[PDB]
């Protein structure tokens, strides 16, 4: 379930509370606005099989049910100290934080790491994504440290120049078109290319071409592996060997 | 449990939520707001909670309370009222955790107003002050190392850095609760053993055995017995 | 003033502080590379000086205008300065010491003479009105001896023409990674360095074509070498001075963040209190 | 064999122990064999021939400089660019003209 | 939307916006660094950004009262050409004011030809 | 409210008044909606350039002072702006 | 006003204000970067502004109970002379501390003789 603007529900509730002569509070919201969003969002959860069996009077037995929720909030000038934003940040399990300066820089979607995090973390992911994503977080964090050394020249250091090169290329890697979702196989393949050094030589403009061409290549020539990864999400040395073969073949053969 | 004669621990999962629940109820009843929009009874309600948690002549309640600071602002009335009641302060660090050091307590920002010779004794006071001084000097020296490498350090500086690394390793501990991960048996370390360990490491004893002998081991005797085949 | 623009200021100063930390790190590394380039400059000059001592303090001790001492009627200074700011007071301290000695000689009636390395000294002594007859600028962090040939050749020409009786180099000294000092040292006439040995009896050079011609070329090369050494040391001193300056700047920026945040938080709390007082006192 | 150093003001071009070399002296080409007698002369721009000990022959270009010899140790103090009174005068006048400006 | 406007228009406009954000980031620390301690990569970007910002400025037929200069009219295809022209052609041959209040690309280069 | 109602604004600043610039009108933030349409024509010609020159001078002054720097046309503009100020 | 207090009384006060106001605008760059990055006459402005700030101080006959120093009375034909001289730099050679808590310019130069 996606609530398009919980901010506007807070606004409407504020209005109707004021018109009903109910005592006003901080920023004119009634005292129980936190309770409004709290009891709403907390409905979203995952319930065990004994609850399901008890509710449905035995017509379903083995399954666990769930409702996951993605509420949306709008901040003003990036201020997170406002009443409603800080309420809902106290309520949820994490946040995806979207920055307008990143959007202006062309980083789209404008996810801002280090201030955007999900507490569930690994437990949510498939094994392959859990294995491959660990490097990305540290690489992007190192990129943030060495971003200061970027504009002023990096000619005075080497190992950091390689760390910066990798961080910039993975930062270039994460942008995506608005209506083109990727399957888990496609995501994991591109991430495997980035992490295991196979992008190290590619220049940034052609990284986008590299991603497009690689997806076309594997959909043409290596569909069985994509099917198995999309079904199981498993990871093995057999799978790492197949991925290595595929990327070796792509770097050897195709033009991107 | 106190009236039965025991010493008891009460954990409060967030004291800030108690403050905010009081604010919401006061607002619903229509009482005039105070300060930064808090209830007029803020300090009274905090005092009503905190003054029951004390040591009596039959038993005691000690309390460990999680604190959230609004807007990272330590001047806001909720932190300002809560800090009037706290005796000790434990700070957990993302950076320390990244080192592999557990628990991730920060030794330089964690403090207690029990650290005085008049209540804790001169040996414990001077030992705690000593390890604090060593770790602080180590942080400055680590900045110097970052900008100019280890070549700048004198013999005294290298001794300080080595003992600081041994101290930092020696602050780690295996929990009876953590056996699931480490597989090492948990350890409970008595205060005398801790004092002796940091006393020795500070004053140059045990300089002859490596820093990884101190990590996650336990008492200092266990550190040296780890070293013998490390 | 206004908390939204105060927060804007806080962000701007934070960004500034990050960049000054980066500049400190870079300055340290550049200091290292330039002090490696400093050591390589020693062997050439010192072996040249051993040869010059062999000839000049040997029994074949010709009287050469570069080697002889005469009364001061005019005096000249070769002066090294940066092309870049943010070095603190290195240039200004050196120029102050130079101004003191240049005043002292000109009170004796001695006309002063100046040749400038680096554009900061050029601008400073154009503002002062000093007598500058040669200059070279824009060497940056890659000095070369071939560029120095111009100004030193001018000063040398004035020297062997008899117009200048003494000639100094004005430069900072890289005594330590942590400390440097401005100096003025006489390069002509040749200083009476000890440079004593008697092993020259065993190996006396066969002078092709002539002894005195070779000696003249050696002296000219030595002056060129000493000027290059001074330039490289002043470059390393620049890097160290910029390092310490950026350290101080970063600390002062952080110390200003910690005050702006108190102003911001007090304004935040006051704004909430006032707006809620208006709302509650607004009802009924 | 003898210890040879070829050096310049900015960098040290070469060094090591050597069996012999041929160098274009001010008066003509000259071969410095082992344990040679003392010598001092200016040397002309061009290639000079090194044969390092164990016979490794090599060419080094030098823009000029000074050569010196004594029984244990020999060195060349090389210039970086062609030095001539006309070129030096051009550089000096460039400095003067900049000084007027 | 690149579907609606087309690739040329979209990538030109988005390139302008990216350039200007990078400029805004450099602008603050330029005050501390001048352009002396900025790098060459910064210098090209700042040149492009400054001249692009001037090329935005247009005189209006309404505003001739305020300005004396005639109002100017510029077509979409034309201004896409011009902004692509500094994007790719990079005609830094011309002074910064040649981009200012000229309107068309042709009049920009002609203003530079006059001064 | 009064800024919303009126046809223009003359902003008087204490930092300008304290630096000797009396009367302390701030050209960058002071505006007139009527425009030169309320001027005699000689004044119109001459004043047109002045307003732009002053705003640009302020911007250049800050930029070029902390940079501690010079370029020829910028130098000429800066010391014309100082003199008209 | 020039009419009320005379042109000297007005010109001295406005010079004092101009110098001090310029001192304020230099404080942010002094705070971030320190004094060595100032222009060579901005340093002179800072020196004279600091001297002026110190010479505004004065011992009071009612403050002997606190300072212990004897009090001072300064007539008009003396203070404007002192400030005009400081502004024109004729007393610029004394150190800053010489101007703290002295009645007249005489007492400042005398105090400088006592270091």
């Amino acid at each position: 379930i996606i609530y398009d603007d919980l901010s506007k529900q807070a606004v409407a509730y504020r209005q109707i509370s004021l018109l009903l002569r109910r005592p006003p509070g901080r920023e004119a919201f009634p005292g129980d606005v936190f309770y409004l969003h709290s009891r709403l969002l907390e409905r979203a959860a995952r319930v065990n099989a004994e609850y399901v069996e008890a509710f449905t009077k035995g017509e379903v037995k083995g399954k666990t049910g769930s409702l996951t929720a993605l509420p949306i909030i709008e901040t003003q000038a990036g201020d997170v100290s406002a009443f409603v934003p800080t309420n809902v940040i106290s309520i949820t399990d994490g946040q995806i934080f979207l920055e307008t300066n990143l959007f202006n820089a062309g980083i789209r979607p404008a996810v801002n790491p280090g201030i955007s995090v999900s507490r569930v973390g690994g437990a949510a992911q498939t094994k392959i994504m859990k294995k491959l994503s660990g490097g990305i977080r540290t690489a992007l964090a190192q990129y943030r440290e060495l971003a200061a050394f970027s504009q002023f020249a990096s000619d005075l250091d080497d190992a950091t120049r390689k760390q910066l090169d990798h961080g910039q290329k993975v930062t270039e890697l994460l942008k995506q078109k608005q209506y083109a979702p990727m399957s888990v196989a496609q995501q994991s393949l591109v991430l495997f290319a980035a992490e295991r050094g196979y992008l190290a030589d590619v220049e940034l403009s052609k990284i986008g071409s590299f991603e497009a061409a690689l997806l076309a290549y594997v959909d043409r020539d290596h569909a069985p592996l994509m099917q198995e990864i999309n079904q199981t999400g498993g990871y093995n040395d057999e799978i790492e060997g197949k991925l290595k073969g595929i990327l070796d073949s792509f770097k050897a053969t195709q033009s991107w | 449990f106190r009236d039965e004669g025991r010493d008891v621990l009460l954990f409060v999962d967030n004291i800030y939520r108690y403050t905010l629940a009081g604010t919401e109820v006061s607002a619903l009843l229509g009482r005039m707001p105070s300060a930064v929009g808090y209830q007029p009874t803020l300090a009274e309600e905090m005092g009503v909670l905190q003054e029951r948690i004390t040591s009596t002549k039959t038993g005691s309640i000690t309390s460990v309370q999680a604190v959230y600071v609004p807007a990272d602002d330590l001047t806001d009335p909720s932190p300002a009222t809560t800090f009037a009641h706290l005796d000790a302060t434990v700070v957990l660090s993302r950076q320390i955790a990244s080192l592999g050091i557990y628990p991730a307590v920060d030794p330089l920002d964690s403090t207690s107003r029990q650290l005085d010779p008049l209540v804790v004794g001169q040996e414990h006071y001077d030992t705690a002050r000593g390890v604090q001084s060593i770790l602080q000097r180590y942080q400055e020296l680590k900045d110097i190392i970052a900008i100019l490498g280890m070549d700048e350090l004198s013999e005294e500086d290298k001794l300080v850095v080595a003992r600081a690394r041994k101290i930092q390793r020696f602050l780690s501990q295996p929990f009876f609760v953590a056996e699931v991960f480490t597989g090492s048996p948990g350890k409970y370390v008595s205060l005398k053993d801790t004092i002796r360990g940091f006393k020795g490491i500070m004053e140059g004893e045990y300089d002859h055995l490596p820093e990884q002998a101190f990590y996650m081991v336990g008492s200092i005797e266990e550190a040296v017995e780890k070293a013998k085949k490390l | 003033a206004g908390a939204k623009d105060i927060r804007s200021k806080i962000a701007s100063v934070q960004n500034t502080q990050k960049i000054t930390k980066a500049m400190e790190m870079v300055a340290a590394s550049k200091m290292r590379k330039s002090q490696d380039r400093m050591a390589a400059s020693r062997p050439y000059a010192e072996t040249m000086r051993k040869v010059i001592g062999h000839l000049a303090h040997g029994n074949l001790e010709y009287k050469h205008p570069y080697l002889e001492d005469r009364d001061v009627k005019r005096v000249g200074y070769l002066v090294v300065s940066t092309d870049r700011g943010l070095a603190g007071g290195l240039n200004i301290n050196l120029f102050k010491k130079l101004l003191a000695e240049m005043k002292t000689w000109t009170d004796k009636g001695v006309q002063a003479d100046l040749a400038m390395i680096g554009s900061k000294g050029v601008s400073f002594f154009n503002s002062v009105g000093g007598n500058v007859v040669a200059q070279v600028t824009g060497m940056g962090d890659n000095p070369s001896l071939s560029e120095l040939i111009g100004p030193v050749k001018v000063m040398l020409q004035a020297y062997d023409e008899g117009r200048l009786d003494k000639l100094y180099i004005v430069s900072n000294k890289f005594i330590n990674t942590m400390s440097q000092v401005p100096t003025i040292s006489q390069l002509l006439p040749l200083p009476a360095s000890d440079d004593d040995d008697l092993k020259h009896k065993s190996w006396d050079y066969l002078y092709e074509p002539d002894p005195k011609a070779l000696l003249d070329t050696l002296l000219r090369r030595y002056v060129e070498s000493q000027v290059y050494q001074g330039v490289v040391e002043n470059l390393a001193s620049e890097q160290a001075a910029r390092m310490v300056a950026m350290k101080a700047a970063t600390d002062n920026g952080g110390s200003l963040i910690k005050e702006l945040q108190l102003v911001y938080n007090k304004a935040r709390q006051a704004s909430i209190t006032q707006e809620l007082t208006e709302i509650v006192s607004g009802a009924a | 064999t003898y210890h040879l150093d070829v050096v310049s003001a900015e960098q040290q071009m070469f060094s090591g122990l050597v069996e012999k070399i041929q160098v274009t002296g001010s008066e003509g080409e000259l071969g410095i064999y082992p344990g040679h007698a003392p010598l001092l002369t200016a040397i002309k721009p061009g290639m000079i021939r090194i044969v390092k000990q164990h016979g490794h022959e090599e060419f080094i270009y030098l823009s000029g400089g000074i050569l010196e010899v004594q029984p244990g140790n020999v060195t060349v103090l090389a210039d970086t660019a062609i030095r001539g009174q006309d070129l030096d005068e051009a550089r000096a006048m460039e400095a003067k003209r900049k000084a007027e400006e």
